DNA sequence: ATTCAGGCATGGCTAGCTG
DNA sequence: CAGCTAGCCATGCACATCGCCTGGAAT
RNA sequence: UCAGGCGAUGUUU
């Protein structure tokens, strides 16, 4: 029917073209004869009739007269719908300032006139004056004025001179203004600018102006001359029970406006004094302000009782306007809801449903099949039959449900499992029955939850629900490849007790021909359910070219385990079920099954497991008894000794050897130690407590205590809970956070005196409050993410490129945290991978990676892999297939079209509730601080030096004399795997070429002191060293020995203010000592405020530390929070004290000193030198003068700025940074998330860009634009013979890159409305659909799934 | 008589065009005549179409062929 | 008459209901004992002592 | 409420998560039957016409 | 509780809410996200067009259901038409365009 | 309030304890939490709750030890200069009534009763920053003033 | 029977003080 | 004439449900 | 049949 929506401003001509009539009077209705008032806010001769095709006069009442108006009251006859389309207007005598264009912050009018908003307010509220066409007089044009000044001027120049006040003046101004000359002069000025803030203001202004010109608009239209009224229906007048009517809001508002307008109109006849009409106009302006946005001026007008009545701004804004309430989620017919229960007799592709619900749902289908089989003539008797509920209907309903899937929904839908499908099977009762093995995916216990049904209607819909959402086709959460059909909590106890072993029970020591007769024994009751036995079993294996082959043998197993064997399908090995079968075991069982035998076997195997599990668990009967939580016989004595210890410490305190917090910490530590001892005691007294005879004497074994089983299985609870049932329940914090100083020496089995229970209450209540607030923030995060990645759909097949990124296994210097196999699985090769038999290619460059290829990589010690990412595709508007890898939740590569943005968003959002809120994330320096003073090699290999300048002292150790050196890790091949800096004067435990292993500490120093290492041995004198003048002899209490502290120029004397303290090596006598080999003197000169420890008459070595450089370093990484850390990382906030970096490669120097702060300058090798920047010198400097480095290098420390990282290092670098960071923040809390999704979010984060040189293009220089547009532009530009364009990618926070989008309705449905609608309105911004949320709004298809085929056909149409 | 669609996914490697193909065949069977090509089992057109797909004798190609052959008239 | 789920007890650390169950068992024990002693109608002195 | 004999043991799934199970010996003696009372109102307005 | 075809609200021709008022459920925003997550599209279309908004839509739908022919005809929603009117209430001019 | 002065042996011991906590203790509780999360309920579950509590408690310890290791001034001074009692010294003190005591003076982090267990900020040490063998020294206990006498000193 | 008095976090902006 | 710079506003705050209650004062 | 108040049930450190 149509295409792209368009939006613009409105002219009075446009409005009068819109409306059909004109309002005059404020009345509403009679209250007496409920026919509407004449010519008012409900008038047929304006809006239209009430009853279909019946004039209010009561003359014509039949379609015979369709289309003619009345003559006594003059009303057109038409369907009553029209009162949902026609519209009306109002005549305002005075003009009126619209308000969105006045207080949007920025102010459109405001910067249009280049005028202070305050004074513009003053004008529009009648407390000032302003000039228009001052002429050849003393005054100016924009010159605002006050009362007495106006009076004096009129006294002196009451002539042609003109100034006014009120909206008319704004109107005259704007209508007078031109735009061409404005643009010319402003461009002149911008050529002539030199100040950046001025440039910023002027460039905003010029952008707005040139846009306002390009679009076909006229500024004066920003001032309402004629206001349109909303149609009648949309402001309905509902009657209440009683002779009253439910008052709306828009009615009251319009009525107020019309009263005020009519009063003013009456006032312009008597020519009353002007103060009156001024007060009048002020009232009217404030009223129209109220109607458009009640609540943006001062105190908002109230309504009936106390609250701001709702206005149109609220009709659209907020969590309750139209967008988030009636266009993104609509209530829907054909549905219902009820309570759930279990019903384990179901195969997991079917679910219960109650008769009465069904017979209410499928009423249409029933009607149809009825009149098809010919049992009622019309629909009437049909409905009568289906209400009376006679016989045949139930059979009919069975015939129509048989194969007609349905959808089940639960309330807090987080991830796309939140809606699955099923087939019905009719049940009695009144409560939905639902299979057990899905109550984990729904995250739905049976404590009284509620679920909703939905019934697809059309045929495409049925096929969708079956081929995509039926439960069998979801055995893997798209978050991460682990299964989701994990058997949950009883079935596990079942299988557990079904497979285990004692040492001696009935039937031990016999042989069985087959699992068949095994089960036969166990039923007959002549052999225990578990007793080790030799049996025969036969297994299958597909080792051939996809072909099954059998082999049989005599295994040693347990009878029950044999019974379990009769369910495993043909293809597994046998060792998968020959152990305890906890929870992890059965999980990887199903997993291997799915990886090796397709899908159908796995489904049927899951069902059989659940059945047999419930059966044998029941036959087992694992209760819980109070005499089965054994308190160890040593709790008493341990608490006794603890009390003795705190008594000793209290004695020592009142004897005077400790302080307050000292006693505090001492006590708390010894209690904690006692706690741990108790825990170990109970765990040993339970887990293996069973000791029995074997037909010999005795031998211990794992126990049969019910609680230990219910824990070791993996069903519920663990060491922690069994602790809080047996041992003391540790310590309890208090609201202050100060942990309390007396433990709770009791436990839930014994009693509790009051105080203890009270304190535990403290704890629990604080917990609940945090649950609430954290939920809130999690939801908000999820929403924001899905509104930024919404518009990304896999749209082609092969970008055909050669870029990528590098993946390496993450190692913390020591242990490897996550292996290369896991970080690579599924994502697709970028280049080829040559074996470490170099010049021998192993795998091709453009291949998928499944598990066999994974193992092939593992079997050759693959160092790193270059892989295709998403963040660097080459697609127009889309993201190509190969660059996205295995779509988790399915085996093969992603299909051409499956949207990814949304699933990615939901996955990064879901676990979010598990994060904390207020802690301090310290996963980023645990190893940094632990390895500051000692360099940590990561992998095995020899030690290589780079630009060595060192010497081995007489102590027998190698120390380096310059920063020029670098560390490399030689491999067994000859390349470089690891690289490291070289601290000045480091300690080298190893040497060069000395083949060593990986992870070995070979260096040490003080990370707070640069050494003053010598070159050779000798003795030291006080060469150029004077106390008071140069140095000071400060006494050092807490070390015995004292030292010499350098007195800087700012503190020392003046006569030696410049004398540089020196140190020359000498012999025992003091002869002249030069540099070894060279004629140059050999005294080292001391920097300022240093600490010399040695004195006269001291022997040193070749490179011995003479003095010490006090080196301060602040590691205040306390900014880290956790969930807000995630927030800020997707926000791109600038951290508090950002570390500055190296603009361009070159040498460095200083400049002016103390301009409030210090300066810095850098000169390239051969480039533009004058670069400088102001540094607050109080920050540390990790740099020296003579140091020459490369662009993008670091200079100071602290956080690392994403902005600068982007603009300096590389897109690969920035994306790697964000992924490592956010992954660590999660994985610290232990939640697996494949990295693809974070990658795709980052991509959408950096979608905009800016220009550098116009080239031959068609843009302004200082202009912002989306990357894709300009790339496709300059591509076809270069296609012919012209010059390209220059640009720069720039990173933006999500809450911004949402708004700054081609489409606008997208934004308009997100987080605010006024800003977006106004900017778009002044822009005149056309908008194609081209996305998802749009098409969901307008209701046509979606370019995501099947809609992808549809939209391609549509685009091909033209 | 249908639980999963794996064989269909195999015979047409899209898992989406499956939907459209099946729907088209189903409309043919429900609106206007054109009796099915497999022994039915008192089952609805939907399952019928998926089944005739996995039998491997219906896809977009054959559909357009037979539509053209009708339109021959 | 009612069969709850054992695995619910260690999870929700409310060990109480198990003690409640035991003590109730004792209660109904005394009850049934008295009921027998009364149905086999006896001299009241036995009830007194018991 | 009332006091009933109870026993803790899994029993063929039907008490999977927290689903109590109840035997007909209860629903016979009417020892959870409840009584509810609703209240319905008709009115007599006097509208023109 | 369950509803097939009952009343309809007056401002925005949508089904009502609650039970006492004989209405139907609510198909939440996050659920629309889910359905977009799967490739399912026709389901979403007739989930928020034929069963909620287009008056002509559901009349046609009902008349077709009663005779076997399972087939929708989308048309335009109506709450959106209301959104158009309430923005037009202000100084703005919003429109559809050429076909 | 504090003093960054620490002895090198305890420094090494503390660093090793840090490494122990961060390598072979964190990941096990990590696995337990990742496990427990896969259960359905979270407010009706306590295993996740208390295991998370364990994480919080170990995190606080590692934070404290980290800041310490950042701000530890080390003085591994030898017996080079001896004659007074200033730091890192074994000290015998006796009462004029028979009460005797042997102890070594160390920094704040080295007080767990085993070998050398007295902090400098204690009034005892504060009255002994430098003394001579055979001298009186008094302190101000909350129950009044006290007195003892030195016996012997051996640094190492 | 008509009528007129307990929040937080963040970002954006504007006078207002040093060179 | 420029670079902060502290102080003052705008805008934001999960989803789903059920029951009950009350909707201008003066002339 | 609309808007508010109140209370309650779920998921939710
Ligand atoms: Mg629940
Ligand atoms: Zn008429
Ligand atoms: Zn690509």
């Amino acid at each position: 029917e149509f295409d792209a929506i368009k939006i613009a401003l409105a002219s009075p001509d446009m409005i009068r073209s819109w409306s059909f009539g004109e309002v005059k009077k404020p009345e509403t209705i009679n209250y007496r004869t409920f026919k509407p008032e004449r010519d008012g806010l409900f008038c047929a001769r304006i809006f239209g009739p009430v009853k279909d095709y019946e004039c209010l006069c009561g003359k014509y009442k039949r379609l015979k007269h369709r289309g003619v108006i009345c003559e006594k009251c003059g009303v057109e006859v038409t369907q009553t719908k029209v009162r949902r389309e026609r519209m009306g207007h109002i005549e305002l005598a005075s003009p009126t300032a619209h308000i969105w264009f006045l207080k949007s912050l920025p102010s459109r009018i405001g910067l249009l006139l280049d005028m202070p908003l305050r004074d513009i307010e003053r004008v529009l509220y009648f407390e000032s004056y302003v000039v228009i066409e001052g002429g050849m007089t003393n005054l100016e044009r924009q010159q605002i004025l006050t009362e007495e000044q106006y009076l004096d001027a009129l006294e002196e120049f009451g002539d042609e001179f003109d100034a006014k006040m009120g909206a008319e003046a704004i109107q005259a101004l704007l209508k007078s203004m031109d735009l061409e000359q404005e643009c010319e002069q402003l461009r002149e000025e911008l050529n002539e600018t030199n100040s950046e803030t001025k440039r910023k203001k002027l460039t905003k202004r010029i952008k707005l102006l040139e846009a306002f010109v390009q679009s076909g608009n006229k500024p004066e239209w920003m001032i309402l001359t004629v206001l349109p009224v909303l149609p009648p229906d949309l402001r309905p007048l509902v009657p209440l029970d009683g002779g009253r009517f439910a008052t709306s809001d828009l009615n009251d508002l319009y009525r107020r406006v019309i009263n005020r307008n009519n009063r003013l109109k009456r006032l312009l006849d008597l020519a009353a004094p002007d103060i009156i009409v001024r007060n009048e106009k002020r009232m009217l302006q404030e009223a129209v302000d109220a109607l458009l946005d009640n609540g943006r001026r001062g105190r908002a007008i109230t309504g009936s009782n106390k609250r701001p009545l709702k206005s149109l701004a609220d009709m659209i804004k907020g969590k309750q306007g139209r967008f988030r309430q009636n266009l993104l989620g609509k209530r829907v017919d054909y549905s219902g809801r009820s309570v759930i229960t279990v019903g384990p007799y179901l195969r997991l592709h079917q679910c219960g449903l109650p008769k009465k619900m069904a017979l209410e749902l499928f009423k249409p289908f029933i009607y149809g099949k009825l009149e098809l089989r010919g049992l009622a003539t019309t629909i009437k008797a049909a409905k009568k039959m289906v209400e009376r509920e006679e016989a045949v209907v139930w059979d009919i309903l069975d015939e129509v449900i048989r194969e007609h899937p349905v959808l089940l929904n639960r309330a807090p839908t987080l991830h796309r499992l939140g809606i699955q499908a099923f087939e019905p099977v009719l049940i009695e009762g009144k409560a939905i029955q639902l299979h057990p093995l899905v109550c984990a995916a729904y995250n739905a216990d049976f404590d009284g939850d509620q679920m909703a049904v939905h019934v697809p209607l059309t045929l495409e819909a049925q096929l969708e629900a079956r081929a995509l959402m039926m439960s069998t086709n979801n055995i893997l959460s798209p978050a991460n490849g682990e299964p989701i059909i994990v058997p949950s909590q009883d079935v596990v106890l079942g299988l557990y007790y079904m497979t285990r072993d004692c040492v001696n029970a009935k039937g031990e020591g016999m042989v069985l021909t087959g699992p068949k007769e095994a089960e036969r024994l166990y039923r007959s009751g002549l052999a225990s359910l578990h007793a080790r036995v030799k049996v025969r079993i036969t297994e299958y294996e597909k080792d051939a070219n996809g072909e099954l082959v059998a082999k049989t043998s005599l295994k040693d197993t347990t009878v029950g385990r044999a019974i379990l064997w009769m369910i495993v399908p043909k293809g597994l090995p046998y060792s998968i079920v020959n152990q305890a079968l906890g929870k992890k075991a059965i999980s990887k069982m199903l997993n291997t099954c799915y990886r090796i035998l397709g899908l159908k076997p796995t489904v049927i195997f899951a069902d059989q497991i659940m059945y047999t599990g419930f059966a044998y668990a029941a036959r087992s009967g694992a209760s819980v008894g109070i005499d089965d939580m054994v308190i160890p016989e040593k709790k008493h004595e341990i608490i006794s000794e603890a009390e003795a210890e705190v008594a000793e410490i209290q004695e020592q305190f009142q004897s005077g050897l400790v302080t307050a917090g000292e006693r505090y910490n001492k006590v708390i530590d010894i209690w904690a130690a006692a706690n741990d001892r108790v825990s170990k005691a109970m765990m040993d007294n339970l887990q293996t407590e069973t000791v029995i005879n074997r037909d010999g004497q005795e031998e211990k074994q794992v126990s049969f205590n019910s609680i230990y089983m219910m824990a070791d299985s993996g069903a519920r609870g663990s060491a922690a809970q069994i602790r809080q049932l047996a041992g003391m329940r540790g310590l309890m914090a208090k609201p202050d956070g100060s942990i309390i100083e007396t433990p709770i020496t009791a436990n839930f089995r014994e009693g509790l005196n009051v105080l203890q229970y009270f304190i535990s209450t403290h704890g629990a209540r604080k917990g609940l409050a945090d649950t609430a607030l954290k939920t809130a923030n999690s939801g908000y995060l999820t929403r924001r993410l899905v509104d930024v990645a919404q518009d990304l759909v896999v749209t082609e097949d092969d970008c055909g490129t050669h870029e990528g990124i590098m993946m390496t296994p993450v190692i913390e210097g020591g242990d490897v945290k996550e292996p290369l196999r896991d970080r690579v699985l599924g994502r697709v090769t970028a280049e080829d991978v040559l074996k470490p038999g170099t010049a021998d290619i192993l795998v091709p460059r453009n291949t998928l990676l499944h598990e066999q290829w994974c193992d092939l990589l593992e079997e050759n010690s693959v160092d790193a892999v270059k892989v295709r990412s998403v963040v660097s595709c080459d697609t127009d508007f889309g993201v190509c297939a190969h660059c996205y890898g295995r779509d988790l939740a399915r085996g093969h590569i992603i299909n051409k079209g499956e949207a990814i943005g949304v699933i990615a968003a939901q996955s990064i959002g879901e676990p979010g509730t598990q994060l904390t809120m207020r802690t301090f994330h310290i996963g980023g320096a645990a190893s940094r601080a632990a390895a500051e003073s000692s360099i940590q090699v990561k992998n095995k290999g020899s030690i290589k030096l780079s630009n060595v300048k060192s010497v081995v002292n007489s102590s027998g150790k190698l120390v380096i004399t310059s920063r020029n050196t670098e560390l490399k890790l030689i491999d067994e091949f000859g390349r470089t795997k690891e690289s490291y800096k070289v601290p000045y004067g480091a300690v080298l435990a190893k040497g060069d070429g000395e083949q060593v292993a990986g992870g070995e500490t070979v260096a040490n120093w003080d990370p707070h002191t640069m050494p003053v290492i010598t070159e050779v041995s000798g003795f030291v004198r006080f060469t150029d060293m004077i106390d008071g003048q140069t140095i000071t002899r400060q006494t050092d209490e807490l070390t015995g020995l004292s030292s010499l502290v350098v007195l800087d120029s700012a503190e020392r004397t003046a006569g030696g203010k410049d004398l540089r303290p020196a140190l020359k090596i000498v012999d025992a006598q003091g002869n002249d000592v030069l540099i070894p080999g060279t004629d140059m003197p050999a005294q080292y000169f001391l920097p300022g405020k240093a600490i010399v420890q040695l004195e006269d008459g001291v022997q040193i070595s070749s490179g011995d530390t003479l003095a010490r450089i006090p080196q301060e370093s602040g590691g205040t990484k306390d900014i880290t929070g956790g969930l807000p850390r995630v927030a800020d990382l997707f926000e791109a906030r600038r951290p508090k004290e950002p570390a500055i970096l190296a603009e361009i490669s070159g040498i460095v120097s200083f400049g002016k000193e103390t301009k409030g702060k210090r300066r810095l300058v850098i000169t390239p090798v051969d480039g533009s030198d004058p670069y400088e920047e102001m540094i607050p010198k109080w920050r540390q400097l990790n740099v020296f003068e003579g140091e020459r480095v490369e662009r993008g290098d670091v200079i100071s420390d602290g956080p690392e700025a994403p902005h600068d990282i982007l603009r300096l290092r590389g897109v690969h670098a920035v994306t790697r940074y964000i992924v490592n960071e956010v992954q660590d923040v999660y994985r610290l809390q232990g939640v697996k998330i494949n990295d693809k999704h974070i990658e795709v979010i980052v991509r959408q984060m950096l979608r905009k860009a800016t220009i550098v040189n116009a080239g031959s293009s068609d843009f302004l220089e200082g202009e912002q634009v989306e990357y894709s547009r300009v790339k496709i532009a300059n591509r076809e530009l270069e296609a012919n013979g012209k010059v390209g364009a220059t640009y720069s990618r720039d990173l933006l926070g999500i809450t911004k890159a949402s708004l700054a989008t081609e489409s606008f309705i997208s934004a308009a449905s997100f987080q605010e409305t006024t800003r977006v609608l106004t900017e778009a309105a002044v822009a005149g911004k056309r908008d194609e659909l081209r996305g998802l949320k749009e098409n969901v709004i307008v209701g046509r298809l979606i370019p995501a799934g099947t809609g992808y085929a549809y939209h391609q056909d549509r685009m091909r149409r033209r | 008589a249908r639980v999963t669609v794996q064989d269909a996914v195999e015979k047409i490697g899209n898992r989406f065009d499956l939907v459209l193909v099946a729907a088209r065949r189903a409309r043919q069977m429900q609106v206007g005549g054109k009796d099915p090509l497999v022994p039915e089992e008192n089952d609805k057109t939907t399952v019928i179409a998926l089944r005739e797909i996995e039998e491997g004798l219906i896809n977009n190609q054959i559909l357009d062929v037979r539509e053209r052959q009708e339109q021959q008239e | 008459d009612i069969v709850l789920n054992p695995l619910g007890v260690p999870s929700r650390m409310n060990i109480g209901q198990i003690l409640e169950t035991h003590l109730g068992m004792a209660a109904k024990g005394i009850g049934d004992k008295i009921n027998a002693m009364l149905k086999q109608q006896q001299e009241v002195a036995k009830l007194r002592e018991f | 409420g009332q006091n009933m004999r109870v026993a803790f043991m899994p029993w063929n799934g039907y008490n999977f998560e927290d689903s109590i199970l109840v035997s007909e010996r209860v629903v016979q003696e009417d020892r959870f039957t409840t009584i509810h009372i609703q209240e319905l109102a008709c009115v007599s307005r006097d509208t023109k016409l | 509780h369950a509803r097939s075809t009952g009343s309809y609200s007056l401002v925005t021709q949508q089904p009502l809410g609650g039970k006492a008022q004989f209405g139907g459920q609510r198909f939440g925003e996050m659920e629309v996200w889910a359905l977009e997550a799967y490739g399912a599209a026709y389901t979403l279309q007739e989930m928020l067009t034929v069963k909620s908004d287009d008056v002509n839509g559901r009349t046609k739908m009902y008349k077709n259901i009663v005779d076997g022919n399972h087939q929708m005809e989308p048309g335009m929603p109506e709450s959106f038409n209301v959104l158009l009117k309430e923005i037009r209430s202000l100084g703005i001019n919003i429109e559809l365009e050429d076909e | 309030m504090k003093t960054p002065l620490v002895t090198r042996e305890g420094y090494e011991k503390l660093k090793q304890e840090l490494n122990y906590l961060w390598r072979e203790e964190r990941p096990e509780v990590t696995k337990k939490v990742t496990w427990a999360a896969s259960l359905g309920d979270r407010s009706e579950n306590a295993d996740y709750q208390y295991n998370k509590k364990r994480l919080r408690e170990i995190d606080r310890r590692v934070r404290y030890l980290t800041k310490c290791m950042e701000n530890l001034k080390i003085v591994d001074y030898s017996p080079q200069q001896e004659g007074k009692v200033f730091f890192g010294a074994w000290v015998e003190i006796e009462n004029d009534d028979g009460v005797t005591h042997r102890f070594r003076i160390v920094g704040y982090d080295e007080i767990f009763g085993r070998k050398d267990y007295i902090s400098i900020d204690s009034p005892m040490a504060r009255a002994l920053l430098k003394k001579e063998v055979g001298d009186l020294a008094v302190v101000n206990t909350p129950a009044g003033e006290a007195s003892w006498y030195v016996n012997a000193i051996e640094y190492v």
